[PDB]
RNA sequence: GUUGCC
DNA sequence: CACTATTTTCGGCTACTATAAATAAATGTTTTTTTCGCAGGTAACCCTTCGTGGACATTT
DNA sequence: AAATGTCCACGAAGGGTTACTTCGGCAACCGAAAAAAACATTTATTTATAGTAGCCGAAAATAGTG
């Protein structure tokens, strides 16, 4: 949408007047036509107290996920952090009540993985490195050298700052003198 | 296609950003095609927005500039970028918020929304000014405030200059560099205009056009004698006021 | 002060403009301004969202009057969770200390909610035999701790399908506002005890 | 204060 | 007469809902101050300019 | 000398400008805008209740078709 010219016979090089101005409609306008059309039925719009509030429906938990949910519970004390990733599209508040409901629906299997402090069954070799096959770099060190190249670019831009205030200074000195 | 423009650009970068260029040299330096795609190509690079249309005044005329810029520009949409061309035509003086929005039709929310986000990219501060107070003024990081200093403080630079001449205008130009004095920049025209403020207090007198005598303030700095003159104010009926006939 | 005088002529406004949406009759506004302007002095407004503060403010004098206005109409129309709108409206009503204060009857909702259930010429014989239906529902325990606009929706279920069929599960939640799986309960509530 | 009428 | 076919219904599972109490931090919302808004009906009757003639002045 | 050149002030004519048009009585009825400042909410974390309310959902069950 940048500003259009054309070449006339009569003036060349002439510059269109109304490709100078935009109208910020037309292109809305568009995909406005291709939207689906519905026919509102006044009883369809009801509304309760559950409208308008955070909060939605957990998808319920599978005995597949569970093995994956002891073995991260067993390796670790209780981290919300990183075992929220591992459930990809789950987030963190609801998984933090699936650890306190089962408190009261079993209370004796969560107590059996405090009592174990080693590492546990070795089947977690592969869920170790699972986790790690994902974006393959060292982490340690992948966030250090990125980081000495921005403050390099705002070296580098400071640089670009006093050397336009010096030249700046200069050239008006010149004008107070004429 | 792609190459000829290519070229062009080259030409552009080529020169010192000054001598704006125009066309009547432009088909003398690139001529190998006709008119007709010659401009074709130039509305595409229109298209790939790095040419701009400058005006000298009365006439046709056109700037290239760098590709630093255009790539950063790139990043915003259309009205981000738009508003964005504003206050970089503005450059040295800044420009006004309100005069802004006269010259898009965008109302106050959009206007003030867009440049929300285009101070967190740092390209564009807030400076003081003082020709207006009290007005929005924006420009680039560049930094030419070119609107001694406003506030206070110039009697520190004036309380001195008159013991220099009690014990008796170049002269005084020495004798203001010494001193640690927290100045940056002094003119011959300043302590000229540092001067007469004396002249009107009656400090220090004027004579053949640049020298300058002293009006012997200093015996009464120490009937035309106002110091010592305490009044008794009170419980006295019988004074005299110098309002109180209006 | 005048700017005393601004922020005020502004809030009267917003106090006529909800009316006018509400159908509420204009000798609450009024009324309900004094609330306002007194809340004004005791440093509540200050923080809190004008257009929120009000709407507790209006429903204060809205059961003040017993009128049929429930609560969560006034959260409707902006838009928002009604948990919001009675939150400040239980952190106000501590501050200023209201003490007296009538109790929500349901038995006023009845005889509203007729004229927009779109029911036949005999609209008279429709409630008079839901209310004593409601002083059943009353001496029973039904409602005790649970909501007013619940049992109020329940009893004029029972008195319309009685007579008619116009009540669909559905119409009646149209005009309450209150879902379809907790008013089953109530039916089933009423059935055995 | 403003209109209508004899 | 019988396995279906969708429904009716419980049903448990979950997600909030005031409640007090700590920060510490950040955010978002609203009065109270201190401060300049662009061309770049009839009839006196007094008011203004038009005109015309006053005597000084300077040349013949 | 003197005649014309010139300059000057009072008056003439019209110029637009400003307060003007019954006497009764009955009914009624009505600036904006940035900054400074204050302060609540959201941000967790408990840990006890009952209630909606949603979504499911499977399995209880009468029913629909061959």
């Amino acid at each position: 949408t940048a500003i259009q010219l054309k070449l006339n016979p009569d003036g060349t090089m002439a510059i269109d007047e109304e490709t100078m101005v935009v109208d910020r409609h037309k292109n809305a306008s568009i995909e406005n036509e291709y939207k689906e059309k519905v026919d509102e039925n006044p009883f369809a719009n009801l509304y309760n107290y559950g409208s308008y509030g955070r909060g939605s429906y957990t998808d319920p938990w599978t005995v597949e996920e569970m093995i994956k949910f002891y073995k991260a519970l067993s390796m670790w004390g209780t981290d919300f952090n990183l075992i929220s990733q591992l459930y990809p599209y789950r987030s963190r508040k609801q998984v933090k009540a699936k650890f306190v409901n089962e408190e009261k629906k079993r209370p004796i299997l969560i107590e059996l993985a405090l009592r174990s402090k080693l590492p546990p069954n070795f089947d977690e070799y592969c869920c170790e490195i699972k986790k790690n096959i994902g974006t393959v770099a060292d982490f340690n060190e992948k966030l250090i050298e990125l980081q000495n190249e921005h403050k390099h670019h705002m070296k580098e831009i400071e640089e670009a700052k006093n050397t336009a205030k010096e030249e700046d200074q200069t050239a008006q000195r010149l004008n107070d003198a004429n | 296609l792609s190459d000829n423009a290519k070229t062009l650009h080259s030409q552009m970068m080529s020169k010192g950003i000054g001598a704006l260029f125009t066309q009547q040299e432009l088909q003398k330096q690139m001529g190998i095609g006709s008119l007709t795609d010659l401009m074709s190509i130039v509305q595409e690079l229109l298209d790939k927005n790095l040419i701009k249309l400058v005006k000298q005044n009365d006439e046709l005329k056109f700037q290239g500039v760098l590709e630093s810029e255009a790539q950063k520009k790139a990043t915003m949409s259309a009205e981000e970028a738009l508003v964005y061309s504003y206050i970089e035509a503005s450059g040295r003086e800044g420009i006004w918020s309100k005069t802004i929005k006269a010259r898009t039709n965008l109302h106050q929310h959009v206007v003030l929304k867009c440049l929300k986000s285009l101070e967190s990219q740092r390209y564009v501060k807030s400076v003081k000014s003082v020709k207006f107070p009290t007005r929005k003024i924006y420009m680039l990081y560049s930094l030419q405030p070119s609107v001694e200093l406003d506030i206070e403080f110039i009697n520190s630079l004036l309380t001195i200059v008159w013991r220099f001449i009690s014990e008796n205008t170049q002269e005084i130009l020495e004798f203001i560099t010494a001193a640690q004095v927290a100045n940056v920049e002094l003119t011959p025209s300043n302590i000229r205009s540092l001067c007469e403020v004396l002249v009107y207090d009656d400090k220090l007198e004027k004579v053949t056009h640049d020298c300058y005598r002293v009006t012997l303030e200093s015996i009464l700095q120490m009937i035309f004698n106002y110091f010592k003159m305490f009044p008794a104010s009170k419980h006295d009926k019988e004074v005299v006021y110098f309002d109180e006939w209006t | 002060l005048e700017s005393r005088e601004a922020t005020l002529n502004n809030a009267r406004r917003k106090l006529r403009a909800v009316s006018y949406a509400l159908h509420i009759p204009e000798y609450i506004t009024d009324a309900a301004f004094q609330w306002y302007k007194l809340a004004l002095a005791n440093n509540f407004v200050q923080g809190r969202r004008s257009q929120n503060v009000i709407a507790s403010c209006l429903y204060v004098a809205c059961r003040k009057e017993k009128t049929h206005h429930m609560l969560i109409d006034f959260s409707s129309r902006l838009q928002v969770s009604v948990y919001s709108i009675g939150a400040t409206f239980l952190k106000m009503v501590k501050k200023l200390h209201i003490t007296e204060l009538p109790l929500a009857d349901p038995s006023l909702f009845i005889q509203h909610f007729a004229e927009k259930l779109d029911l036949a010429d005999k609209k008279i014989k429709v409630v008079k035999d839901a209310v004593k239906l409601a002083q059943r529902m009353s001496k029973d325990w039904m409602f005790e701790g649970r909501r007013p606009a619940g049992i109020a929706g329940a009893c004029i279920l029972l008195a319309c399908r009685m007579n008619n069929l116009r009540r669909t599960h559905t119409e009646i939640v149209a005009v309450s506002h209150v879902a379809e799986e907790t008013l089953q309960q109530r039916l089933n509530e009423f059935k055995n005890t």
